[PDB]
């Protein structure tokens, strides 16, 4: 009755999914073979909740997702791994050839020959759904698949489905760190087309989570498994009100309703404040005040962007565990007393709140500790324009020498689709500026 | 080595007159604005030359005589000086390019005026001592392969021989096996050009069906025998001048136009070629300011054949035809941004 | 699944490939009888990249061999790992090239290239999806230069969409085992840069110096030299065979490492490399490997990168490691040594990681670099060339086999223009 279809594009998407679905299987008691001992123990309940996991007559539970990479090396670890008996074998392993970190190859040339299968499977999944609300895509800027095929798929989906939420958890490029020269071009060409289609486009940055690991969890040599688990925790804090019973439920039609004032400024940021280890899990009270103060704390954000260089337009706070609204009222009043945290002059409320009773789960072989309460915050700022301008400068440095363009126009692109995207992204940077101006009488 | 970039906006056709199609581009003297109908914003473009041919009574109107007398006659006089010239031409189907360079049988373009003024100035400058002799050539570029067009094919799978380009050390690059034919009047040029453009390769994706899918160069080599050594009076040093006039193809986005196979290659190469040309033009506008740069002629065939007509003490002219309708608002933007980068 | 076709020409190519296969087989668990006797199961998931299947669990490599004197193919046959090859792919002829680029391109090479393409089409049409070709040849000589460049010209027409690399062994400044090195190398560069996507310039002086200073060997023969080129070849195509945290392939590197098409000549490098005694006193970590990679006493180009700027760099790691270490170290390189990196490319580096190291190491790394310094490798030849060509020293062995003088000036001017292209981004 309350369903959300997940889509995973690229290496980043599939690995975030392998974290997310491990988490979801742990929360609901589902084993990797898809069975449940609890429902045969007592005979009742919908712990394997119909929001994410389907069900068939054999007491098995299959996920509501589909993978695609245009490269077979990744999905062939799922098909040949611990979670092989869970996923429907229709995972797109279209491993003829990859995009070669080129938007043009994941949009027209190699982006065809796959997409129709994806649409067919998504229709097959939706027809099994009654009250669908959402299309949670996980992709990555910089890559060719996550830049192009994502754009094409969302183009098609905004026609086929329409009045349905379509969110996005992306890996935004870092200012210093990066794994490719062609990160900028693909990013600026993705944001140009994935701005009229998407409804809320979350964003993270691996530099920030690296900083978080060696300062909160005390890991000096992490890997992507230590990051995608935090992302899974974010998604779980987001997608819990549809699953578990709580006081102040918050569905997906509310995030897009209380964080997108105007339809172009739907690029928020995330934070999950308790990232402490089992050693520091003690020595600390872990109350709502500390956590909510940590959410607005720089050096705990998931995008390298100092919000003190900007202003807050809205912020949703989704809490889990032993929480009482009295403490949230107190903490919001505390944050509104302060002066480093500037809210606009057209949003005095500036706060949506969501509360749930189910605390987070602990993944074995993990880094986080067990806690009685946890928090996620999603925040819209005028400060993320800085990152856009940073990327645009790199674009304007390379595109003047016309570097790396022949690889794009050699795959179905003209030279104008670049300048159409730097001038489309040079207006949103102006919009985020206009919204920041205080009004005048 | 100065390159001039220009633009000519066509006036409305009878169809888009009847359908009351919307005007998106306007002129403020030398600036040209393009206004999305009212959507959000407008872009502004500046060029060394601008021809507002939208309606007859606007000030700054540009008749064909103005286009010739502003773009071409400098090429003529700089050729008679003894140097070389390259005239370009860009525009998608439905922009006013054929009307510009050739024209109509009662509305001349650039080419007839060029040739007629040429032969007139020759026949009035021809003396008892001086003389002149001209020789033409007409070829095309298709998928980075050269083809000659003056030949009367038989019947085959294809009578299109892929000639090879070479690099003679002194003269520079050239084409091995190029038909070069004499000329003394313009009708003799028409007789070849009709055949050539009939042999030009054209194809239909879903749009206007007779759209060129190749580049086409029309070159004239002209000789001056002004020189007679009075010590014995048998011939001595002599001047030669190369005049290239090239009609290019369209950018053509390959996604909105769901293309396959040979319609993709034909488009990919054209995109590459134009980009290379862009860099060259840009570098030359950066070369005149006095900097140190590299002109990569070798990344394309068209540039490698014309290394000597652009570089050095030579002249270059580029004109970009654009439509003012609102249906063709993306194509015009592409054309104008291309020519702007050619400016800077 | 992706699929490479490995062509190899001349004495150099035969003797490099015969070691390359000797290593890939060890990595995948194959024996010289074609049979499989491995331990891990990831050794077979992607054995279709280099090998093809047969009846009794045999595995025959997709190797093509294109010499013009049988003296070398017999050494491969009469060798350890020679039986695994397909005998119908040992193309050869007679009437050798005489160390002459003409014979290998017009006379004694055109009479055989069709018999080579006959095998290339067999081994390409028998693929689900080909990624590209490979080649191992030595400039300076004959066959490997001529027939190699001719096969490149003839493969780029049939298969333009696909990839074509060339692990070329460039000449050396100091030593010269052949007297007509310049005239052949120049005419090979004239036909490579127009018709290649990423080639890896190698020089034997660098490998001798690596074998002498680092590995501290006293009697390095060519078997110990090709033992390094094999390693690099393997490292390029690791993420095409084994999994990883951030995968890659040939086209990715070619996209990131080729800003402009004429500039695809790379300096390669492999790390770790230590003398047998000194392996007890070294910590196997990412930064030690990065130090060894970005050092100039390990690059095989015989060219000091500090005399130029890194236009673009690629690092392919192999082992269970962190993704913070790689990014941190590469950013540190970009920041400290900024003078050796361009500014109109902010991040002049990229990364790939595979989770499966080599047979005896806990970690490995491979390095590719596009550097302007490569002009030194050609600016030298254009001195050797023209000095010999100013008065036509050894030229009658080239005209007489159906050539003309203009074909030399063409290549000279092209090579010089490439020098001027790489100088544009130097100061
Ligand atoms: C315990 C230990 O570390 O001993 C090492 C060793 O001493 C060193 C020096 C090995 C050794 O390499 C050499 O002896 C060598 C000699 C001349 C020229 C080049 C190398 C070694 O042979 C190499 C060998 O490792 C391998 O074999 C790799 O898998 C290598 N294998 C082959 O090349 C191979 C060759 C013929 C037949 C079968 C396999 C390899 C490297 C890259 C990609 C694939 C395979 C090992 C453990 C060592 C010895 C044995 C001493 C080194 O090998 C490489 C390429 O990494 C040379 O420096 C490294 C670091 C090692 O410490
Ligand atoms: N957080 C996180 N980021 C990842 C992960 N894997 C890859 N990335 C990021 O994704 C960026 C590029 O995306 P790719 O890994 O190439 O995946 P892709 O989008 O499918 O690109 P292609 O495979 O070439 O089509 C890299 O630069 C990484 O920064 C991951 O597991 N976790
Ligand atoms: N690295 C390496 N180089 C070699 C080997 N054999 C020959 N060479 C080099 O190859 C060059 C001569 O090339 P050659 O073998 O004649 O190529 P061919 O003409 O095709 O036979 C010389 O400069 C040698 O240094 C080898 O086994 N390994
Ligand atoms: N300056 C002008 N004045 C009047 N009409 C023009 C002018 N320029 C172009 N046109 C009209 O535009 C049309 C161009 O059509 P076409 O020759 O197919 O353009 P193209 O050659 O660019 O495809 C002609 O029919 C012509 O009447
Ligand atoms: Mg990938």
């Amino acid at each position: 009755m309350r369903e959300c279809i997940s889509i995973h594009v690229g290496q980043a998407g599939v690995q975030i999914g392998n974290a997310c679905w491990e988490l979801y299987c742990l929360e609901h008691g589902i084993q990797p073979d898809g069975q449940m001992p609890s429902d045969k123990t007592i005979g009742g309940g919908d712990d394997s909740f119909n929001t994410f996991f389907s069900e068939t007559g054999a007491g098995k539970h299959v996920p509501r997702a589909v993978f695609v990479d245009l490269e077979p090396t990744v999905i062939d670890e799922v098909r040949t791994g611990t979670y092989r008996q869970l996923f429907h074998p229709e995972q797109l392993i279209t491993g003829k050839e990859d995009a070669a970190n080129n938007y043009a190859r994941g949009h027209y040339t190699i982006g065809k020959e796959i997409i129709d299968l994806v649409l067919d499977r998504i229709r097959k999944l939706a027809d099994q759904c009654t009250g669908l609300q959402g299309f949670l895509v996980f992709h990555s800027f910089g890559g060719g698949t996550g830049s192009g095929f994502t754009s094409l798929l969302m183009e098609r989906l905004s026609v086929d489905y329409g009045k349905k939420s379509k969110l996005e958890f992306s890996i935004y490029p870092a200012p210093q760190v990066s794994t490719a020269v062609v990160e900028p071009y693909n990013s600026i060409l993705t944001t140009h087309t994935t701005l009229e289609h998407s409804d809320c486009a979350f964003m993270v940055d691996n530099e920030a989570i690296y900083d978080i690991c060696r300062r909160n969890l005390d890991i000096e040599r992490p890997t992507y498994t230590n990051l995608n688990r935090l992302i899974s925790q974010i998604v779980s804090s987001i997608t819990a009100s549809l699953r578990f019973d709580g006081a102040l439920n918050v569905d997906l039609t509310e995030f897009q309703t209380n964080l997108v004032p105007y339809p172009r400024i739907h690029f928020p940021l995330a934070t999950y404040a308790p990232v402490i280890s089992a050693e520091k899990a003690y020595h600390e009270q872990l109350s709502v005040a500390e956590i909510t103060n940590a959410c607005f704390e720089p050096a705990n954000q998931m995008v390298k962007c100092d919000p003190r260089h900007g202003k807050y337009m809205a912020c949703c706070l989704l809490y889990r565990g032993d929480v009482v609204p009295k403490d949230v009222n107190a903490a919001i009043a505390t944050i509104k007393t302060k002066r480093s945290i500037q809210f606009v002059d057209w949003c005095p409320t500036g706060f949506k709140v969501g509360i749930n009773y189910q605390p987070p789960t602990v993944v074995p072989g993990g880094d986080l500790a067990k806690v009685q309460r946890a928090v996620c915050m999603l925040s819209n700022t005028t400060a993320i324009a800085e990152a856009w301008a940073r990327l645009d400068h790199k674009f304007d440095l390379m595109y003047a020498k016309r570097a790396f363009v022949h690889w794009y126009v050699g795959e179905g692109m003209e030279e104008g689709e670049f300048s159409e995207a730097r001038e489309d992204m040079a207006a949103l940077e102006k919009d985020y500026e206009e919204v920041g101006v205080d009004s005048v009488e | 080595s100065q390159v001039t970039v220009a633009v000519r906006v066509r006036p409305f056709s009878k169809r888009e007159k009847t359908e009351k199609a919307s005007q998106v581009v306007f002129t403020n003297g030398e600036e040209i604005t393009v206004e999305h109908p009212d959507m959000k914003q407008v872009y502004s473009f500046i060029y060394d030359v601008s021809f507002w041919s939208f309606d007859e009574c606007h000030p700054g109107y540009a008749s064909q005589t103005t286009v010739y007398e502003t773009l071409a006659a400098p090429l003529l006089d700089r050729a008679f000086e003894g140097y070389n010239t390259c005239l370009f031409a860009y525009g998608q189907t439905g922009s006013g390019k054929s009307y510009t360079m050739m024209g109509l049988n009662e509305e001349p373009g650039i080419i007839p005026r060029f040739c007629e003024d040429l032969f007139a100035q020759i026949a009035k400058k021809q003396t008892s001592e001086v003389s002149y002799h001209l020789e033409m050539s007409f070829f095309e570029v298709y998928n980075e392969k050269i083809h000659d067009l003056l030949v009367c094919k038989g019947e085959n799978g294809q009578r299109k021989q892929p000639l090879r380009a070479r690099e003679h050390p002194v003269s520079g690059p050239y084409v091995e096996g190029l038909s070069m034919n004499v000329v003394s009047s313009y009708s003799d040029i028409q007789s070849w050009l009709e055949l050539g453009n009939k042999q030009r390769a054209t194809a239909a994706t879903g749009m206007n069906d007779k759209s060129s899918r190749s580049h086409s160069v029309f070159t004239l080599v002209m000789t001056q025998t002004k020189t007679e050594v009075v010590e014995g009076e048998e011939h001595d040093h002599r001047i030669t001048s190369r005049i290239n006039l090239v009609d290019l193809a369209g950018s053509e986005r390959c996604s909105t136009a769901h293309s396959s196979g040979q319609r993709l290659k034909e488009g990919v190469s054209i995109n590459k070629s134009l980009l290379t040309l862009g860099k060259v033009i840009s570098a030359l506008s950066e070369q005149a300011n006095g900097k140190r740069v590299f002109i990569p002629y070798r990344e394309s065939t068209l540039t490698w054949l014309l290394k000597e007509s652009l570089g050095g003490n030579s002249k270059t002219a580029m004109i970009a035809t654009v439509s003012p309708a609102a249906s063709n608002i993306e194509e015009t933007l592409s054309t104008l941004r291309y020519a702007t980068q050619a400016r800077l | 699944m992706r699929e490479i076709v490995h062509i190899q020409a001349g004495q150099c190519g035969n003797q490099i490939g015969a070691k390359f296969w000797e290593v890939i087989s060890d990595e995948h668990g194959i024996d010289p009888t074609g049979s499989y006797h491995g331990d891990s199961d990831l050794q077979l998931e992607r054995i279709n990249v280099y090998y093809n299947e047969a009846t009794g669990n045999k595995y025959v490599p997709r190797a093509i061999l294109v010499d013009l004197e049988p003296g070398t193919m017999d050494s491969v046959r009469s060798g350890p790992f020679g039986q695994i090859f397909r005998p119908d792919n040992f193309v050869f002829g007679q009437s050798g090239a005489g160390n002459n680029w003409a014979k290998g391109h017009y006379t004694e090479g055109a009479e055989l290239v069709d018999s080579v393409l006959d095998v290339v089409r067999k081994e390409s049409e028998s693929c689900d999806c080909l990624q590209g070709f490979q080649l191992t040849h030595s400039l300076g000589g004959g066959t490997g230069s001529g027939m190699g460049t001719l096969l490149i010209s003839k493969i780029r027409e049939e298969y333009p969409d696909r990839i074509m690399n060339t692990f070329s062994v460039m000449p050396s400044p100091k030593v010269s085992d052949t007297v007509v090195e310049p005239y052949n190398a120049t005419l090979s560069v004239h036909q490579l840069v127009e018709n290649t996507d990423e080639t890896y310039c190698i020089d034997n002086e660098a490998l001798y110096d690596i074998c002498f200073r680092t590995l501290k060997l006293t009697t390095p023969t060519y078997g110990d030299l090709n033992h390094l080129v094999s390693a690099t070849m393997s490292g390029v195509t690791t993420c095409l065979r084994f999994p990883g945290q951030l995968n890659a392939d040939l086209r990715k590197l070619a996209v990131n490492m080729v800003p402009f098409p004429r500039l695809h000549f790379f300096m390669p490098g492999f790390a770790p490399l230590t003398s047998r005694g000194s392996q007890q006193y070294r910590a196997l970590t990412v930064p030690e490997l990065t130090q060894q990679m970005f050092d100039s006493k390990n690059m095989m180009a015989a060219c000091d990168p500090r005399h130029g700027r890194y236009l673009t760099v690629a690092a392919i790691f192999r082992g269970r490691m962190s993704m913070k270490e790689v990014d941190e170290q590469m950013l540190n390189v970009q920041n400290k040594n900024s003078s050796y990196f361009v500014e109109w490319i902010p991040n002049n580096v990229k990364t790939a990681v595979c989770d499966i190291p080599p047979r005896g190491l806990k970690m490995s790394a491979t390095f590719i670099g596009n550097s302007t310094a490569i002009q030194e490798l050609f600016k030298r030849i254009s001195e050797q060339f023209t000095a010999m060509f100013r008065r036509k020293a050894f030229l009658h062995w080239y005209t007489g086999e159906g050539m003309d003088e203009m074909e030399f000036t063409e290549a000279e001017s092209n090579m010089n223009d490439l020098v001027s292209e790489y100088q544009q981004y130097q100061d």
